[PDB]
RNA sequence: UAUAUAUAUAUAUAUAUAUAUAUAUAUAUAU
RNA sequence: AUAUAUAUAUAUAUAUAUAUAUAUAUAUAUA
RNA sequence: AAGC
């Protein structure tokens, strides 16, 4: 049972925002997002600058991360 | 939602042997080809909006990650077609919505056998990413509370 | 067709640009502009208007050209 | 005089292509009187400024900015670094300087434990030399003041906008510098009658403005940013003005081949189109409705013979004529000019808002737009989704017609239809979505089906059919995606394709490879079935079937149908007026896969570009990639990865679907590089 | 947050050598540069005549 | 410049020329009623929402 | 003026406004929220000597 | 940029003509002292050296000052803003004390009619928190600048 | 078709209140303050066997400032003539009454009128108060001094 | 034959960067 | 007093790059 | 190539 197309706003860049009167229970997924994401950017933690280093560092590990298709991808507009 | 291990020591003893003893039973829930079954159609076209449009007040005009502020396009409302500041966090929910409504680029070298390299295209959710356990935890614990609320009570007479 | 006010600030910068030079010096040391003086109401003289006090956005023969244009007959068929 | 145009403008390059008659703006005779200021890197620093300050202070101080007016940044060093320079070539120290410290300075001794040199660099700050300072903690305005009057302005950040930026002491010194951007070495304009920049600003109350009403219309981001913000606060106290305007103050007293460079042909020039639908059904005539087409590129207008009169669209048969089509399909939509709402076309010759006969009125709006869809990166075969009901036979049909030079762009052969992959099973999918009926309590019968799920009004319950897409859709996914798999994967080896498809989760749920398109339609496709005689299970069969691959569609904005056409055309038809007189030997070239063994080759791109181009697309990597070949109906495979966009050019138009082919015995499967096997001239 | 206010109420601290008179003319002079406030009143007239 | 000069309380100074002008346009000025009722419709927008 | 439910001009403060008359500023205990603090802490004080 | 020439062709007249020469070295030789060490840096000898900078040897603004006296009536001499001090200034500045002095004393040499106000006011700025007047006008206070009289 | 849609999510308050609109108050028009216009229905009966076409004007190419025809009609045609900086898009055009002018009657709640040469008469006035709101919102512009000659 | 634009080679002037060598001063270790 | 290491100042030489000028060669346009 |  999908989302009918007639419940969707104008894109915004790539995203289209979801508008409230649809009957799927897509809204309250929705809603449960939207206040996540609405509590989460107003701690202050977030805009401390060694929280976003650590965040950096996290995923600056040992193991690998397919660089070789990382180069080709940089070389396919002449970087080096 | 727990953060535990697979060591044996560290997850929640506690709950098990409270849930198996009687008179409380406990039902197990499991989700097959979890990943698999987290794309555009449903999930993601939802969260990454929601994402986007829950940060753009406590955020605005500000780089973040080393990721700056930019300028998208604007179609929202009827008609009025205009340009919108965006945050850094903005940005890398617009790079990452691309991404996500293209699918993905897997590289294949098997070794075991002579000839068989190529690129299959997928829309399978990522296993490797730093986001799998908590996004999935996350919608795992939504819908059930959707259900229990909402659907559920609307579904059943009895 | 420059603004008035225009002429009045652009002839005070080229009058403070040839005083650098007269002196040799980068930075002028006495300057027509940048003063202290809020002279905002001041006027030059410029080619934007005529002596009718009209725009001339158009030249005079021009408009007397097209003036008189609308009043001429030709030779019947 | 200064003029602001909603375009990216620069000294040196906006000049030598005809920027103002990219507009309109006629400007017949140069005299050298319109001149260009170059604004890409104010743009530069406006994208760097934006990581540190809301979008809409930074416009709003940017605004006051003279343009006439010269002044430059001066960056300096941190104040450590300021002193040891001093120490080095002591020549260089302001007479503003402490007399005690310019005296130590002079010392010549190391000063490394002078104890007393220690105090007086301690209590030393820059602002005690140099006046006007900005220091990271300074708002734009003020930097926009300074930059008003006076030629120097002092900085010990490079975070400025403005104007360009000079160095002080040698980079040695600046080591929290990195960026590269327009910082001008050690090393270090005058004014014509009329000014042409990017930017509008108000620093006086007769800088002008270009018509820049059609806010939408602006294709870079952040200069419909600027004009937005702009005319939202400062409205009423802006001078706008007309190309006709400008073209008479260029013209005035004198009115009574872009020389030779290198040509970019992804350029183009579109217009608004203004037209009404005037019936006349009687001798009399009707004003029906106003509308407008938004994006009509002036080549295709030319081209086609559009003249501003009393237009009939329809032929003898009832239907559309075939031109319009094109030129319907070449936009991004209509709209209404009453009420501002989107606009959609009845094909069909029935009451309800028939279109007989239009009159064009005018053109508004004129502008360059890139073509490059951007979504563009490797040379891939492309898949283009459109619904049910789309002309997709007419539009085959009028793009295999096409033979400009004598290429033949966009053959029958190199097209695949939607419904090809339905007849790869000997029972059709259709045969088994009519079959579905049995599955539902109720309905014995397909046609009992159809006046189930219809409400008399042609309208699905939107309930019933629910439970329609509940029993279709395992047909779907567990029949169509896997021969729909086999079907694509076959379909790579002859070589690229046009691939249409009624829903993209088709493509998505086949692992399709290759760019992926969303197109929509100006039209009511939904009509445009029933009226379609000679079908197989009914019309109305069809429609329900159009509304069922709606709804499997997923959630995404589809782009107009002109997104593709245009880059498939207008870059040919431009480069056409410059190579439609050489020879074409010279003029051609030809990319395609080697293999040693009189020689193996077969064709991959087919490249036309001038001599200069061609010479230099000689010298490139082109062994840097490989296939499979085997085998005349030759296919091949590539491994790695495949070719990036920009190897070819920015210029030097290609073909975007090729078939694999072998021009005149064992089976083989050697291996294949690619080469620049174009020609000797 | 009431942690917040207490903190802001026990560490503040002016800069080592305060003039008032010189600090404000510096601070606000960029600041009425900006017309917005008139832009708001045509807006108010343009609200009441609709 | 009174206006201004007033807003800021003194911190800040501007200056007007002294001379014959040009009859500039400049519709700025607007009655209280019309600001009270502007202001009105601006709480109503934001009326019990955070 | 937009004030509705105050005169025009007219900008009302939680706390007792008191003008400074200097404009090299020194540290003072003569102030409102000081005697608060001190008040509160000598409350504890008497409450920890219970 | 008509009267530009004019103004200054004669200034550079006076000065080809006049037997005044004019040494900044008669300043400089007669401070010849300086502050000790240890003590801050800051010291009122030497801060007034940089404030005049003796090393420059333009005096286009002095000779100009005097042809401006023969054309009072199409051109006014007026002091450059920027020679104000920064901010309206304080008195407990020992920098901005050097610029009322260098300000003061050069005031009368101007053609401008409302050279005594600006010399007065522009001390009264100075002086706002440590000593009072009292104003006639409602808008104006004792803060307004000196350069805008 | 035409049955519209009213319903808008509006969550963007915020932009609203911190920063607004400006409206476009000046404006101004260079060309004839005017909004009526003649225009011909019947051309003139010349030449004609009565009067030689030697007596008739127009036979010497002379302008005239009125139409020269057998039948002639006033029609309002809001700023016809006029020469403007910014478009208020807000025309009042009508055609010759020999022309059908149903269209500009039906515009406001005609959506269940089915043909398209007809009009229900019920919203008339509804739809004469949009024109005439339409026409006087389309003549607000500030008139502008050009220039002379003798 | 003359003028203009682009590319290549050589020489002169200005700026930056790196390396080497010599001398003087200060600190540490050994005789 | 001698040797080794580190830091600062001055002088000299060499190499490379960028900008301007001069000379020759090739391609295109104009007389 | 070989993740979180």
């Amino acid at each position: 049972v999908p989302i009918p197309q007639k419940d969707w706003t104008g894109p915004i860049g790539e995203i289209r925002i979801l508008k409230d009167t649809t009957s799927s229970i897509a809204r309250y997924l929705y809603r449960t997002w939207y206040l996540a994401a609405a509590r989460m950017a107003a701690q202050p933690r977030t805009w401390d600058p060694l929280f976003q280093a650590i965040m950096r560092s996290q995923y600056v590990t040992a193991r690998g991360g397919s660089g070789a298709a990382l180069r080709e991808s940089l070389y396919a507009i002449n970087v080096s | 939602s727990t953060t535990s291990g697979s060591a044996v020591i560290e997850k929640v003893i506690p709950l098990g042997v409270y849930a198996s003893s009687p008179p409380n039973q406990s039902i197990n829930i499991d989700i097959s080809a979890c990943d698999a079954s987290i794309t555009w159609d449903f999930f993601l076209s939802v969260i990454m909006a929601a994402i986007h449009e829950g940060v753009a007040s406590s955020s605005i005009g500000k780089p973040f990650m080393g990721v700056p502020a930019s300028i998208v396009n604007d179609e929202s409302v009827v008609g009025v077609r205009a340009a919108r500041p965006i945050s850094g966090m903005q940005n890398m929910i617009q790079h990452l919505s691309k991404l996500y409504k293209r699918g993905f680029s897997y590289r294949v070298n098997d070794s075991f056998s002579p000839g068989n390299d190529f690129t299959h295209m997928t829309t399978t959710f990522p296993s490797g990413s730093t986001a799998t356990s908590t996004e999935h935890t996350a919608n795992n614990s939504t819908m059930m509370e959707t259900f229990l609320t909402v659907w559920g009570p609307e579904h059943t007479d009895d | 067709l420059v603004n008035e006010h225009s002429e009045a600030k652009d002839e005070a910068d080229e009058a403070t640009k040839k005083q650098a030079k007269d002196t040799d010096k980068s930075k002028a040391q006495v300057t027509y502009s940048d003063t202290g003086i809020n002279n905002a109401n001041e006027l030059s003289r410029s080619g934007n208007v005529d002596n009718e006090g009209g725009s001339n956005q158009k030249p005079m023969s021009t408009r007397i050209a097209e003036a008189t244009s609308a009043i001429v007959s030709k030779h019947p068929a | 005089a200064y003029i602001a145009v909603p375009a990216v403008v620069d000294s040196r390059s906006s000049e030598a292509i005809g920027l103002l008659e990219s507009f309109g703006v006629d400007a017949g005779a140069d005299a050298n009187d319109v001149s260009y200021q170059d604004h890409d890197y104010v743009l530069d620093q406006l994208q760097y400024m934006l990581d540190g300050y809301e979008a809409g202070d930074v416009i709003d101080a940017l605004v006051h900015k003279n343009w006439l007016h010269h002044s430059v940044y001066c960056l300096l060093p941190p104040k450590s670094q300021l002193l040891e320079y001093w120490k080095s070539n002591p020549s260089a120290i302001p007479d503003n300087v402490d007399r005690r410290l310019r005296k130590r300075l002079m010392l010549k001794k190391d000063l490394r434990k002078d104890d007393e040199y220690n105090q007086l660099a301690r209590a030393f700050k820059i602002s005690d030399v140099y006046a006007p300072l900005i220091s990271s903690t300074t708002s734009p305005m003020t930097m926009i003041q300074n930059l008003n009057q006076g030629e120097i302005v002092y900085t010990t950040t490079d975070r400025v906008i403005g104007a360009r930026i000079l160095l002080y002491a040698p980079r040695k010194y600046y080591a929290s510098t990195l960026s590269f951007t327009m910082t001008k070495c050690i090393i270090p304009v005058p004014h014509s009658r009329f000014n042409v920049g990017t930017f509008p600003s108000i620093a006086t109350p007769k800088c002008f403005v270009m018509s820049g009403v059609d806010i939408e219309s602006i294709p870079n981001e952040f200069i419909k940013l600027f004009y937005q913000r702009v005319k939202s606060v400062h409205a009423n106290i802006l001078n706008d003005i007309s190309p006709q305007i400008v073209s008479d103050m260029i013209n005035r007293k004198r009115l009574r081949k872009r020389g030779a460079s290198h040509v970019d042909v992804y350029k183009v020039d579109v217009v608004d189109m203004l037209f009404e639908v005037v019936d006349v059904a009687d001798g009399l005539r009707n004003v029906s409705r106003k509308l407008t087409m938004h994006t009509v590129p002036v080549c295709i207008l030319e081209m086609l013979g559009i003249e501003i009169a009393d237009y009939c669209i329809r032929q003898e048969d009832g239907m559309l004529t075939d031109w319009f089509l094109l030129l319907t399909m070449l936009s991004d939509g209509l709209t209404d000019r009453r009420t501002h709402c989107q606009y959609l076309i009845n094909p069909s010759s029935v009451p309800p808002d028939v279109i007989l006969n239009i009159s064009i009125t005018g053109f508004i709006n004129r502008h360059t737009i890139d073509v490059m869809p951007d979504i563009y990166d490797f040379v891939k075969p492309i898949g283009a989704v459109l619904p049910k009901g789309s002309f997709k036979s007419t539009i085959m049909r009028v793009l295999d017609s096409i033979s400009i030079l004598g290429i033949q762009i966009m053959p029958r052969a190199h097209v695949v239809d939607s419904d090809e992959v339905g007849e790869q099973m000997e029972p059709t999918f259709e045969q088994a979505v009519m079959e579905i009926y049995k599955g539902i309590a109720g309905v014995d019968s397909l046609d009992d089906l159809i006046k189930w799920v219809l409400n008399s009004d042609l309208i699905p319950h939107d309930d019933r059919l629910g439970q329609l897409f509940q029993a279709f859709l395992p047909l779907a996914k567990d029949l169509l995606a896997p021969m729909a798999r086999k079907f694509y994967d076959n379909s790579m080896s002859e070589g690229r394709l046009l691939t249409f498809a009624h829903a993209d989760s088709e493509l998505l749920n086949a692992n399709y490879f290759g760019h992926l398109l969303r197109l929509k339609i100006p039209y009511i496709t939904e009509v445009n079935l029933m009226i379609r005689k000679n079908r197989e299970g009914g019309e109305l069969f069809q429609l329900v079937l159009s509304y069922l691959y709606k709804m499997y569609a997923t959630s995404a904005q589809p782009k107009w149908f002109g997104s593709l056409l245009r880059l498939l055309i207008c870059p040919w038809l431009h480069m056409e007026k410059l190579i439609g007189e050489a020879d074409p030997a010279s003029t051609s070239a030809e990319i395609g896969w080697h293999i040693p063994r009189e020689d193996g080759f077969i064709p991959y791109v087919s490249i036309r570009a001038p001599r200069l181009v061609i010479e230099e697309l000689m010298e490139k990597n082109w062994g840097q990639y490989h296939a499979q070949v085997i085998v005349v109906s030759a296919k091949a495979v590539i491994k790695g990865n495949h070719l990036p966009v920009k190897l070819v050019s920015r210029f030097a138009c290609f073909t975007l679907t090729a078939k694999y082919e072998m021009r005149l015995g064992r089976g083989a499967a050697y291996s294949a590089r690619l080469a620049f096997r174009s020609d000797l001239a | 947050d009431a942690r917040a206010i207490t903190v802001a109420l026990l560490s503040g601290k002016y800069p080592p050598d305060l003039v008032t008179n010189v600090w404000y003319a510096d601070a606000i002079y960029p600041m009425y540069a900006d017309t917005e406030v008139f832009s708001n009143l045509q807006r108010d007239m343009i609200t009441c005549e609709a | 410049e009174w206006a201004l000069t007033e807003c800021a309380q003194g911190y800040v100074t501007v200056t007007s020329p002294y001379a014959p002008s040009v009859n500039r346009l400049m519709p700025y000025r607007i009655s209280n009623a019309e600001r009270q009722i502007s202001q009105i419709i601006r709480i109503m927008n934001i009326g019990n929402n955070a | 003026s937009a004030n509705l439910f105050t005169p025009p001009e007219v900008l009302l403060l939680p706390i007792d406004h008191q003008p400074a008359n200097v404009t090299t500023p020194t540290l003072d205990f003569t102030n409102e929220l000081t005697n608060w603090r001190a008040r509160v802490c000598e409350l504890m004080k008497n409450l920890v000597d219970n | 940029t008509v009267i530009q020439p004019v103004l200054q062709d004669i200034s550079v007249l006076l000065q080809r003509i006049s037997p005044l020469q004019i040494d900044p070295t008669i300043i400089s030789n007669t401070m010849s002292t300086v502050s000790e060490s240890t003590t801050q840096t800051l010291s009122p000898a030497s801060s007034i050296l940089g404030k005049l900078r003796p090393s420059n040897s333009d005096f286009s603004s002095f000779r100009v000052a005097l042809a401006g006296w023969l054309y009072n009536g199409v051109v006014t001499t007026v002091i450059d803003d920027s020679s104000y001090p920064k901010d309206g200034g304080s008195v407990t500045s020992l920098e901005n004390l050097w610029d009322f002095f260098i300000l003061a004393l050069a005031l009368p040499l101007t053609t401008d009619p409302c050279a005594p106000v600006k010399a007065f006011m522009t001390l009264a700025n100075m002086m706002v928190g440590f000593e009072t007047i009292p104003m006639d006008n409602q808008i104006y206070t004792q803060s307004r600048r000196a350069s805008a009289f | 078709p035409i049955v519209q849609v009213s319903a808008d999510v509006e969550n963007k308050k915020t932009a609203q209140l911190l920063h607004a609109d400006t409206p476009r108050l000046v404006t101004w028009d260079a060309g004839l303050c005017t909004s009526f216009k003649i225009v011909p229905i019947v051309p003139a009966q010349v030449p004609q066997d009565v009067l030689a076409y030697t007596f008739f004007t127009s036979s010497y190419a002379i302008q005239s400032p009125f139409p020269e025809a057998a039948v002639s009609r006033i029609v309002v045609h809001t700023r016809w003539a006029s020469n403007v900086d910014f478009d208020r898009d807000s025309s009042v055009i009508m055609a010759p009454p020999t022309e059908n002018n149903i269209h500009l009657f039906k515009q406001l709640l005609n959506t269940e009128t089915l043909s398209v040469r007809g009009a229900n008469p019920l919203m008339f006035r509804a739809n004469v108060l949009h024109m005439l709101l339409e026409f006087v919102l389309d003549n607000l512009y500030l008139n502008r001094h050009t220039g002379f000659s003798q």
